[PDB]
């Protein structure tokens, strides 16, 4: 029924930290919470490296060619 | 369309965890490679062989090719 | 409250079964956006004229700040496009999402959308090859009888090519994306009434998911490796694909010894060098492209996908030879070791589609009884 | 004065596939000088005599440079 | 011979490795709609569950262990009444128009 | 046909740059040699700045060549010194006097010449290295020379380059081959006045790239880890 | 651990997400380019214009 | 059945005591199409180059199978283009369309997009006007401190206007219609 229903085992899958039942996370969640999102944040880090670089070309682009200033001082 | 009106669905029990509770590559060297060697051994015989005639087909268009500019005895 | 429409790419259903493929599927919006974005800018200091225009590229590439490479952004990026399209199609028939038939229509208006516009746009900066490459493919068109002549003078703006020929493409170049922009709607929106369409070929409407979190960033990391497959050839291997002699001016007075368009083209351009015959060969060009509308009236199996008929994956990845070897073959001139094949391969095309295909759904139902 | 390419071409002519090109071009001359009318010539004999030349000249021609 | 070739080919497809059966992959049109909606709960349940868990596998690529495959002489025809069934009516329904 | 081999460079490495020491004495072949019938119009002195020279050095090269331009007061026009602006003299004014002054042949242009001929520079180093004697049964008109590695084998080019014919400021040998390393390279320039930087985005990318990739192919199997885990069962009575 | 330390100091609170990003990347900015500019000077030494920009 | 959204042109619910001032707020959608298509079909045979760009015109107005009235149908197409807008939005006032807040504001992006759009209009065939008349406007954001010097060189592609100033109005111009579309 409803009640002979069981939950398997994910140790095959789950992180070292947690795999003894016998104790108890609030000791590892927050470092766990913390690596994943660190992934998120370095992820964020270089995207925002490549948007000052990527834009500033074709923004750069806009800007006065080179053919310009040449007449420009002189 | 969205969820609600699809379909029925009757005596279906779903499991799954978080996320943050399993590594994310888990086995990946370990189960993954021969996976990987199934996945090649149901694939290959019906790919290959066209391209493995490509091969000759490429090789010998050239070899003809190459002899015909050179001249003939006369 | 337009948020409600924009649940499509958000809190969409659909499936779980996926591939890898399907980053293909959305990378057209990357590649028609990038693209478009890149030209945008690019065409800030193009000129449509012929003695400047050739030039005006040169503009670019020397004296302005970092545009030289928005030169192979774009035209690079444009084979990165094909190279997603028939990986995207022939996907459609290896695993039958040609079924959609009205769907699958709009997939062909965008290629001979696209396929037209490229032309138009390999042509702009009079490369010796710009030329030629638009008398050739456009001369063809003087095949038809009584109208052929005009319509092709009507487009020359004259009796042949000129600067009056360059302008006319420039602005039917710089605006089928926008067509386009509008058509890939349409084209999400005919697919919007039923969804995707598995690997399998089974309705999967039992095992529709969300969106956001995961075909979002896989398909961002698929634009990933669009862009540094991208990257790697404008940065390592520019002159790649885009021919040598594109960079020389034009000149009406001299040839080249081997003359080929573009590279994605030759599958198409090799049927039709093969027919000896001017028109012979013309109408089967287009054919070779308009049989996508005529397959799904060849949908035998009482399947859909692929992956569950094994005969038809020898017969699939054997028309993959052809269009690979067309592709070569195309691309290499006119003698008898090659002339030999192009008659055999672009046969071998209308036959693959025509008659074994369609005979293995005959077959694999017998097979299995039904 | 000297032309260090010279002193490159010179040592290869030695190596295998130049002698034999090199003895495969000597017929050919004759094959032609002996002959009064032919529409014919050495580009056929000369070519891989030099093909298989500058390969060898590509593997260490830029260490004295 | 033949019947060799029947199993023979239905291993080369390979819905017998994810515990699927030959019913299940067929193309949905209106007619087999129809046929699908007559089915009977205690084998239409039954249906879902081989799907649902194929799908599953298909995402990762893997397959069931050999045991759990699909056998040839078990590959029952339960759709196959229904079906006829409906195109009986179909021919019917379009001659007598006629 | 003939196809070049595949000579090294100081550059062909997928990080490797170009010896600016070498372009420096290459420009002076252009000028003493090229520079009589050959017509690089997409260049400027100006480009050869953080390059090979300097801005007062090149300069003094644009106060050695006279320029024409500017519309006089008068209504006509007239000859200057040039300056860093203007583009490199062209030879003859139009195309029609260089094939009067050749055996009816027409000299190309060599700004993008390079990156307009199947291999390139090795292309062009075997070409001027290609020269010798023709072979038996060959016959040319005057004017004509042979090179294997042109079409046809049958060219209008004169001899431009020989051992001793001139000096470089530096004091390097002054052979055909050395002045042929540096004038391929100088070419290269021509067609890519990026290459310096090419590869600086050519670098940066990578270890952006390269990092990115499996953050993001985890962020990936982060999400999915939910679905690449997930169980199921089938309890009806 | 230092990786939950940083959790609750950092990336926790959005309005701090965010923060932590711009100044490490300003920071970051500093270090890649000087990264790989030497290297590439570390590559081509004897090429560039810095190593003859002491002759003239 | 890309059917049942043209609906809204079609069966679309509406009132019945609707004047003829309306008509002009649909009238845009044709002036816009028709301004488009005739702007197209002109812009085969203009020139985004100082040097023959005034003469490009040249080339319509004299040698063209009838052409020359395509620079007018353009041309003064925009003048009626705005004799609507005047009279379809001083409506809004004095009949109170301006509570639609959602909407209201859209009204106002056009009419910048627009306003921004026919600055870099007139100023292609370099009239004398079309010179002057990018320099005063576009001089003013010099008005600005510490930016207004930047912005403007930025967009002058130089110190001043030039060769480089134009291309890079006519892509800018030959495109927001679509935007606006
Ligand atoms: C005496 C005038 C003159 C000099 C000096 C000269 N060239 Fe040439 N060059 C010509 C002419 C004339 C042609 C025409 C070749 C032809 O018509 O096939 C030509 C052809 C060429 C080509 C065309 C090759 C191709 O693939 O089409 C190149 C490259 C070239 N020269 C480079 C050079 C180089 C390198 C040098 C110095 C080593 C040089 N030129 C010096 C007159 C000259
Ligand atoms: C599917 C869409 C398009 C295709 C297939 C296409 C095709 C091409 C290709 C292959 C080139 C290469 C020319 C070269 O490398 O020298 C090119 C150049 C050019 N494209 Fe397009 N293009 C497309 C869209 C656009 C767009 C959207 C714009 C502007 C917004 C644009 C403007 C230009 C211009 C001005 C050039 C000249 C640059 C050059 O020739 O190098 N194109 N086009
Ligand atoms: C700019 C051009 C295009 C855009 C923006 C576009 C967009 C998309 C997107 C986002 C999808 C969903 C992703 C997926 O199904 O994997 C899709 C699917 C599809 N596309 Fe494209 N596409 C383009 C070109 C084409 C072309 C040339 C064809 C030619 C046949 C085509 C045929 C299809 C079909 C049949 C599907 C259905 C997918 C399924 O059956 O599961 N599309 N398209
Ligand atoms: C709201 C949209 C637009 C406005 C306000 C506008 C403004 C103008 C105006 C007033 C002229 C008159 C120039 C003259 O009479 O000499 C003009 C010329 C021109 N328009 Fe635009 N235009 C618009 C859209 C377009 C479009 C959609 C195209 C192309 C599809 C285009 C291409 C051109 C070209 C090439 C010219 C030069 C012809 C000439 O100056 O006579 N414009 N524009």
């Amino acid at each position: 029924s409803h009640t002979d229903i069981k939950v398997p085992d994910f140790s095959d899958y789950r992180r070292p930290e947690v795999l003894d039942s016998t104790k108890s996370s609030k000791e590892s969640s927050e470092a766990r919470k913390g690596f994943s999102y660190l992934v998120t944040a370095t992820t964020t880090v270089g995207v925002a490296y490549a948007a000052k670089n990527v834009v500033s070309q074709f923004v750069s682009s806009m800007s006065a060619s080179a053919d310009v200033l040449a007449m420009s001082k002189i | 369309r969205q969820f609600g009106h699809l379909t029925r669905v009757r005596h279906v029990i779903t499991y799954s965890l978080s996320p943050f509770e399993q590594r994310a590559f888990p086995h990946y060297f370990s189960k993954g490679i021969p996976n990987v060697l199934r996945r090649t051994r149901a694939c290959i015989l019906r790919v290959a062989p066209p391209f493995v005639a490509f091969y000759l087909v490429y090789t010998w268009g050239t070899q003809e090719f190459e002899k015909s500019k050179r001249k003939n005895p006369a | 409250l337009m948020k409600i429409v924009n649940n499509a790419f958000i809190d969409l259903p659909a499936p779980s079964n996926i591939s890898s493929w399907w980053n293909f599927g959305s990378l057209l919006g990357i590649c028609l956006i990038l693209q478009i974005l890149t030209g945008l800018f690019l065409a800030m200091h193009y000129t449509s004229d012929t003695t400047t225009a050739f030039s005006s590229v040169t503009h670019i590439c020397r004296d302005v700040n970092y545009g030289w490479i928005i030169r192979y952004m774009h035209a690079n990026g444009a084979s990165m496009f094909f190279i997603c399209l028939y990986m995207h199609v022939g996907r459609g028939l290896y695993y039958g999402s040609y079924t959609f038939l009205e769907t699958w229509n709009i997939g062909v208006i965008l290629l001979l959308t696209v396929m037209a516009t490229a032309f138009m746009g390999y042509v702009l900066p009079w490369g010796q090859m710009s030329f030629w490459g638009a008398t050739v493919i456009t001369n063809l068109l003087s095949a038809i009888p009584y109208i052929g002549t005009n319509l092709v003078e009507w487009i020359w703006g004259g009796f042949s090519v000129d600067k009056a020929t360059l302008t006319r493409f420039f602005a039917f170049h710089f605006i089928l994306p926008f067509i386009i922009m509008a058509i890939a709607m349409v084209h999400l929106l005919f697919l919007h009434e039923t969804g995707s369409n598995n690997p399998t070929g089974i309705s999967s409407d039992v095992d529709k998911i969300p969106f956001h979190p995961y075909y979002t960033i896989k398909d961002i990391l698929g634009a990933l490796l669009l862009i540094l497959a991208l990257m790697l050839l404008v940065l390592f291997a520019p002159d790649l694909l885009g021919d040598p002699d594109n960079y020389t001016p034009a000149n009406p007075l001299n040839t080249p010894p081997h003359i080929k368009p573009e590279w994605y083209f030759l599958f198409a351009y090799a049927i039709l060098r093969s027919i000896p015959n001017k028109l012979g060969g013309v109408l089967a060009l287009a054919f070779s492209i308009l049989i996508l509308a005529l397959i799904p009236l060849l949908h035998t199996s009482k399947q859909r996908s692929m992956m569950f008929r094994p005969l038809s994956q020898c017969l699939f990845w054997a028309l993959v030879a052809d269009l690979l070897t067309l592709t070569w073959i195309g691309g290499q001139p006119v003698e008898h070791p090659y002339i030999t094949i192009g008659q055999l391969a672009s046969v071998l095309y209308f036959l693959l589609i025509l008659v074994l295909m369609p005979t293995a759904g005959t077959i694999e139902n017998k097979l299995l009884k039904w | 004065l000297v032309d260090p390419l010279t002193t490159v071409r010179e040592q290869c002519e030695q190596l295998e596939k130049c002698v034999k090109a090199r003895e495969r071009l000597e017929l050919c001359d004759e094959r032609v000088s002996s002959r009064s009318q032919t529409e014919e010539d050495c580009t056929e004999e000369l070519l891989d005599f030099l093909h298989a030349r500058d390969h060898c000249v590509a593997h260490k021609l830029f260490n004295s440079l | 011979w033949l019947e060799g070739i029947r199993k023979w080919y239905y291993n080369a497809a390979g819905f017998n490795k994810l515990g699927l059966m030959r019913d299940d992959t067929i193309h949905e049109n209106d007619d087999v709609k129809e046929a699908i909606r007559r089915l009977p709960e205690n084998l239409y349940d039954d249906r879902v569950f081989r799907i649902k868990r194929a799908l599953d596998l298909s995402m990762r690529q893997q397959i069931l262990p050999k045991e759990q495959w699909t056998k040839y002489e078990e590959d029952k025809s339960y759709l196959e009444p229904y079906l006829k069934e409906v195109i009986r009516e179909r021919k019917e329904r379009e001659e007598w128009a006629k | 046909e003939l196809h070049p081999p595949s000579y090294p460079w100081s550059h062909r490495g997928l990080l490797s740059s170009l010896d600016h020491t070498s372009i420096r004495r290459g420009f002076q072949v252009y000028k003493q040699v090229c520079s009589s019938c050959h017509s690089m119009d997409y260049v400027a002195y100006r480009h050869l700045v953080g390059v090979c020279y300097t801005e007062d050095e090149a300069k003094a090269l644009a106060e050695e060549v006279e320029v024409q331009d500017g519309p006089n007061e008068d209504g006509e026009m007239f000859m200057r010194p040039g300056k860093l602006s203007d583009y490199f003299p062209k030879p003859y004014p139009n195309p029609e006097a260089a094939r009067a002054a050749n055996n009816g042949a027409l000299p190309p242009d060599l700004s993008y010449i390079v990156r307009a001929r199947h291999g390139g520079e090795d292309y062009v180093f075997s070409l001027l290295t290609g020269y010798c004697e023709p072979p038996t049964g060959v016959s040319l008109r005057e004017g004509l020379y042979f090179n294997p590695y042109f079409p046809g084998q049958a060219i209008g080019m004169a001899p431009p380059i020989y051992n001793e014919v001139l000096e470089f400021d530096d004091g390097t040998p002054a052979t055909m081959s050395q002045v042929a390393k540096d004038v391929c390279t100088f070419l290269r320039w021509a067609a890519e006045p990026e290459h310096d930087h090419r590869k600086r985005m050519g670098l940066k990318m990578l270890l952006m790239m390269g990092l990115l990739l499996p953050l993001v192919y985890a962020m990936k199997r982060h999400k999915w880890s939910v679905l690449k885990s997930r169980k199921l069962a089938y309890r009806p009575p | 651990t230092l990786t939950a330390r940083l959790y609750s100091l950092l990336f926790r609170r959005t309005s701090t997400f965010a923060l932590t990003i711009v100044v490490g990347a300003l920071f970051f900015e500093r270090a890649f380019d000087q990264g790989a500019d030497a290297i590439y000077e570390h590559i081509n030494e004897g090429k560039l214009w810095k190593h003859i920009k002491h002759k003239y």
